[PDB]
């Protein structure tokens, strides 16, 4: 397929099936995702079960890379700044670089406790190129497509 | 030769300090109370019942001089408040209707007052507020008339107005004898504007009774101006106000004899000595 | 001095350690007022005409930004983004990095900085303001002026042929002398005394204030191609913009309508007001100056051909196309003919509306007519630029002209139920009128009260009683109110007569809404402004203010029912609004009434399982429409794709 | 098309100093100013690059058409001379046609007002374009300085034709709808009159429409080229009265004519109750798109 723009959109779904078969899969359609669904899919791809036995950054930190953990904190902070009902001012955020950020499950549940509409409100159309150029940059390459 | 004569004698900025501002096309009339009364009846329904007791006499007494229409609409809101079950609001609208029925003219009935120098947060502004609260016809002068001051005087009227009160608002420099003479001619003879096909009646004719010269001279301090300023402000007090009292006493002279104008002078240790020196001329 | 120096200078600074920015919120659904309460209606939804879509284009752009500036006097972040996208201040590019870029300087703007860096620019570009030329031509071509000089002298010439010289001197030869020049291979005419030559001096009356479209409105950013914008008249361009806005704001395509009904049951009654005044003066100026105008613009300059372009391009409907001209009630008469076509059964989805334009010829003719606001007179009275239009005010001296209009989408309640469509209002009554014998033209019209003959037996009261709306339930009057000396107190008299003809209880208030102070008097496209305003009022519950009012005029004081509003009354669940009344007193003896009822009449007509499924589908379509606008505002996949 | 550039003397007229200054307001960067006290004015003299409009007006002759009878005097009906002078001739023709229809079927609108209420009588005469001759008359008066009335920009509108008809003749308060489709205005006015009667909004509707060919009309239609070219048809050898030949092998476009008229729709109940001459029974009226 590769290198052929029209052939990509021709056999798109076959590529999705083959990547879901292999161990570096695709997302859903990211422009249709909910913020809660977005963060849970990222944690499912990166951490998963806490089951990995290869080259961790330390013991007790489930992230395989510092670029992956600040990837996750920038997605959390844009979820904050996007779902809050204000468009101007600096606002007190959560996630002050702690074990609450080192544990991803309690990080997500602390978001949904404050913002209940993170379960329903879908993703803004300008956060998709944010997410692509966020995954593009200069670190350990990411665990998905 | 003449301009540097005036520069050496009076000052460099003399024509812009003395330049005439007054123009009778820019006079603003604020005599609508029935409309703001109806809108205030609406927003009393919009405000909750918990904050009515905080202003229960004041809200009962704002609607004293109003119309038959405001009375009937107050009874309509009373009926709807009885149907909804707002017992405070029902008695409030009954009180408003009973008060708005009353026809008698107020404390300051027909006292055509002229107040000079009423800015935001000032004693002259509070005097204008109490005169409108009595129900007078106030003529306020001011320096420049723009959007901020227009909103200020409009909210001042719609807050403090009562029975038949009217507020007229003109832009007049209180350091120009041309403006003082034009202002007393305007308060004297009428102003009828005419367009092409027909005419418009604006100002009837007015003879004053009060006078309040609270004219603040100037707030400028970035010029090192004190030598010319120390006589220019003394002009702005003394000869401006006695030219003013001469004109306002003149305009209702031969029409209404035994009708006497009334002046209240303000005197504001050394400032009190300057005030007493301003007095005993 | 010594206890003022201490506290003010050493005032400490405290900044929060978290301190994350604020971003413009993602598109969430509408939050309407808590709806009122009335009983189930025995009316079947086959006998209801509802307003499903609607969009406009005027001095504030779309109806979203116009209503936001109408209520809260300032734009939201989405409105700033929409106007900066529309007026060309911001493009989306992705070659250095995907993001919005500035037009003139080209930098990655931050979403947190959008309002604080672009609010003042769009507030300058948008509103009632001084006439700014957007034709890229010389302003010294179209003005009446008198010249009559007589010339007795030499005529220096150009290289023409002998036949062209002879055809020039065909009219000449009794008033002239002919001399051949072989060096230029022509002749030379030389005319005697009495010969006048046109020496066109073009004057300039400056500072016309008006209600123009936003400066730098680029309709190509919607998706209309450049050759389309160049060849086709700009009224038809605006009509395409408004129509695709209405369909993609209520979440359609016409393809779904063609799936559910036959193409002969869809009509289009967009009667454009005058029809290319700018286009006709462009034709004649190209004819004089020799500009290569197309040789079919005399064919396709006609006012029906605007919506015929709309039919032959976009909707493809075979149905009954009726284009009316009353020149200040075209939208109103198009709406009432669309609704009585639906009352017949001739159609089931009608696209109604109308558009306008002010020309140089328009402003010169209206200045010669002298019922508009004279700029010299109003600046003599000392009124700023944004407050010339002042209806129900003591210092009013004529109307302000604006350009724009739009479209609304009428549909039958059966289609609304079967497709699940967002009902914005329920049309209960739409009607036009004449005025009768008045030979003296400054005598105004009053005969729009024929809708209320008989009291409770009148057809207006009977239609409102069919929908379950009593006489006191009519709450808001969106008056015509052009801010002239004539049409305000008599229209106050007209609504007073309709109120006590319908048998209004004594002292029930009527909220007077008049947004001509906000927009201006777009001539035949004003009823679309009024209907979008009244639909949005019945949605949100708020009442907009008349911000250009200072003192209510005296002779209005006899009206026993009106409430002139000066501040945004936010009626939540405190005072429910159930109906509304428009008027349009058009040019030259024409009047128009149309009532509107809150959409819970439509929700109360049907049965209590289909109402739940209907609310699901309609909310889904509204949300999908506005997030499709958000996808078009950010990424791409533009609106108006042409196969 | 004329474009000549002039570098020479400008002989002038007695104007004021202020009028001369207002003339040379646009000028002063392309010219020289010289005052003349003997004429109490100035004189502008403009350099090279200065173009002057030198309007030559061509003549395409022998247009064949369908005009109104030559010497049609509508004053002989009864319309006054000031009415004919001030009011547009489309509205003049509309008054003629309407009084012809009423006095040919034997009415007055007064009898209609006797038998029904004035809000049940309408007027839906949507005139086709609306004063093309009137608009070019306005602009030619504006250029040449003819003292045109200062309200003709107001009352030039196409609805105002039948609004003159209502404010003068019929006096009906009813639903006035004026449509423009520019070759089916009469048809769409008739179908909107009949479905208003099918509603019950009216019981007597005056429908119709009118047209006019202008010099602008014939020039624009000649540039559009779907009309009959006089040179082509005289090359084919066809006489003056037979250019319009539908369903013929030698047809090459339509012939334009001016006119129109009015018809009077009424409900059968009024027809029976007043005894009116029914000329036809309308069974179906409908418009369509494509």
């Amino acid at each position: 397929v590769a290198g052929d723009a029209e052939a990509v959109a021709e056999r798109r779904d076959e590529i999705i099936a083959a990547m879901a078969k292999t161990a570096k899969p695709y997302f859903g359609d990211v422009a249709d995702m909910t913020y809660l669904q977005w963060l849970r899919r990222y944690v499912e791809l990166a951490i998963g079960e806490g089951n990995s036995t290869a080259d961790t950054a330390s013991v007790g930190s489930p992230w395989l890379a510092d670029t992956w953990r600040d990837r996750f904190e920038q997605m959390l902070q844009r979820a904050e700044a996007r779902l809050h009902p204000q468009d101007f001012g600096p606002i007190q955020t959560l996630f002050t670089d702690a074990g609450l950020l080192d544990n991803p499950q309690q990080a997500i549940a602390a978001l949904l406790a404050r913002y209940p509409d993170a379960e329903t409100v879908q993703l803004h159309p300008a956060d998709v190129p944010f997410f692509v150029t966020l995954c593009k940059t200069l670190g350990k390459p990411v665990n998905f497509v | 030769e003449l301009i540097d004569l005036v520069t050496a004698e009076l000052g460099a900025d003399w024509p812009r300090l003395v330049a005439p501002v007054f123009d009778p096309k820019k006079a603003v009339v604020f005599d609508d109370r029935w409309a703001s009364a109806r809108e205030d009846l609406v927003k009393l329904w919009l405000t909750d019942e918990g904050d009515i007791d905080a202003d229960w006499p004041r809200l009962a007494e704002r609607f004293e001089g109003a119309g038959h229409v405001v009375a009937t609409q107050a009874t309509w809101w009373q009926g709807k408040s009885l149907a909804a079950g707002r017992q405070i609001h029902a008695s409030l609208y009954g009180r408003i209707a009973a008060g708005a029925e009353n026809p008698e003219p107020g404390r300051y009935g027909g006292e055509v007052a002229v107040v000079t120098g009423a800015s935001k947060g000032s004693i002259a502004a509070s005097v204008v507020a109490r005169l409108l609260d009595g129900g007078a016809t106030v003529i306020a002068t001011t320096s420049k008339l723009d959007e901020e001051r227009l909103a200020f005087y409009r909210t001042l009227y719609r807050d403090h107005a009562r029975y038949g009160a009217a507020l007229w608002l003109v832009a007049a420099n209180m350091a120009s004898y041309s403006d003082v003479d034009a202002l007393v001619e305007w308060i004297g003879t009428e102003q009828t504007e005419s367009l092409g096909p027909q005419s418009i009646h604006i100002k009837d004719a007015q003879t004053p009774t009060l006078l309040f010269p609270f004219a603040a001279p100037r707030v400028v301090g970035d010029l090192s101006e004190a030598g010319s300023r120390a006589e220019m402000e003394m002009k702005v007090l003394l000869w401006a106000v006695q030219r003013l009292i001469g004109g306002l006493s003149t305009i209702g002279a031969e029409r209404d004899i035994a009708s006497r104008l009334h002046v209240v002078l303000p005197g504001s240790d050394g400032a009190y000595g300057e005030a007493k020196s301003a007095l005993d001329a | 001095r010594e206890q003022m120096s201490a506290a003010a200078a050493v005032d400490e600074d405290a900044e929060a350690p978290g301190a994350i920015a604020a971003l413009p919120s993602p598109p969430r659904g509408f939050t309407p007022a808590p709806p009122p309460q009335w009983d189930d209606l025995d009316v079947d939804p086959a006998d209801l005409v509802v307003i499903v879509g609607g969009a406009e284009i005027g001095p504030y752009g779309s109806s979203r930004t116009r209503f936001e500036m109408e209520v809260e006097n300032e734009l939201s972040a989405a409105g700033v983004l929409e106007l900066a996208w529309t007026t060309g201040l911001i493009r989306w590019e992705d070659d250095p990095q995907p993001g919005w870029y500035d037009t003139e300087s080209g930098e990655m703007v931050d979403e947190s900085e959008l309002v604080q860096r672009y609010h003042d620019a769009v507030v300058q570009r948008v509103g009632i303001r001084e006439f700014v030329d957007d034709g890229a031509i010389d302003p010294d071509h179209a003005s009446p002026l008198l010249v009559s000089v007589f010339l007795e002298k030499d005529f220096a010439f150009v290289v023409s042929s002998e036949a062209d010289a002879r055809a020039f001197v065909e009219f000449d030869p009794e008033h002239t002398v002919i001399r051949p020049v072989p060096d230029s291979t022509d002749w030379q005419v030389i005319r005697k005394a009495g010969t006048e030559i046109r020496v066109p001096r073009k004057t300039k009356l400056s500072r016309v204030v008006g209600g123009q479209i936003p400066t730098g409105f680029d309709p190509t950013v919607w998706g209309i191609s450049a050759d389309m914008a160049g060849s086709i008249d700009r009224l038809a361009v605006w009509n395409m913009v408004a129509t695709v806005d209405a369909f993609l704001s209520s979440g359609f395509s016409p393809a779904e309508v063609m799936r559910y009904v036959h193409p002969s049951l869809v009509a289009n009654t967009q009667g454009t007001g005058m029809g290319g005044g700018t286009s006709m003066q462009t034709m004649y100026h190209g004819n004089l100056l020799g500009r290569n105008k197309p040789n079919d613009i005399f064919q396709e300059v006609l006012p029906n051909i605007i919506a015929a372009h709309v039919v032959q391009s976009y909707v493809g409907s075979y149905g009954a196309m009726i284009h009316p001209v009353a020149a200040c009630a075209t939208a109103a008469v198009s709406v009432e003919e669309g609704v009585d076509k639906i009352r017949l059964g001739k159609a089931q989805l009608v696209v109604a509306g109308g558009l306008d334009d002010l020309t140089l010829e328009g402003i010169i003719g209206f200045g010669d007519m002298a019922a508009t606001a004279d700029t010299s007179m109003m600046c003599g009275r000392g009124i700023h630029d944004s407050k010339f239009s002042r209806p129900n005010d003591r210092r009013r001296l004529g109307f302000v002209e604006a350009q724009g209009g739009g479209t609304i989408l009428l549909a039958r309640g059966d289609l609304a139920l079967r497709m699940g469509l967002p009902v914005l209002a329920v049309v209960a009554f739409a009607q036009s009128f004449g005025d009768g014998v008045h030979t003296s033209i400054p005598a105004p019209g009053l005969g729009a009260l024929g809708a209320g003959r008989g009291g409770k037996d009148s057809p207006l009261a009977r239609a409102l009683a069919k929908l379950g709306v009593a006489a006191d339930d009519v709450a808001v009057i969106s008056k015509h109110d052009t801010s002239t000396l004539a049409n305000d107190p008599n229209e106050t008299e007209l609504h007073e007569r309709l109120a006590d003809a319908l048998g209004r209880s004594e002292g029930a208030p009527l909220f007077v809404v008049s947004q001509k102070s906000l927009t201006g008097h777009a001539k035949g496209g004003a009823a679309v402004f009024q209907m979008m305003g009244l639909c949005q009022i019945l949605r949100d519950g708020v009442i907009p203010p008349n911000r250009s009012l200072d003192c209510v005029d005296d002779e209005l004081a006899g009206s026993a029912h009106f409430v002139w509003v000066r501040d945004t009354l936010r009626l939540g669940g405190k005072f429910p609004l159930k109906a509304g009344m428009l008027t349009s007193l058009g040019f030259g003896h024409v009047s128009g009434l149309v009532a509107l009822v809150h959409p819970q009449a439509f929700i109360a007509s049907l049965d209590p399982a289909q109402r739940a499924d209907y609310q699901r589908r309609a909310d889904a379509r509204l949300l999908a429409g506005q997030r499709r606008l958000a996808s078009a505002i950010a990424g791409g996949a533009p609106m108006y794709q042409r196969p």
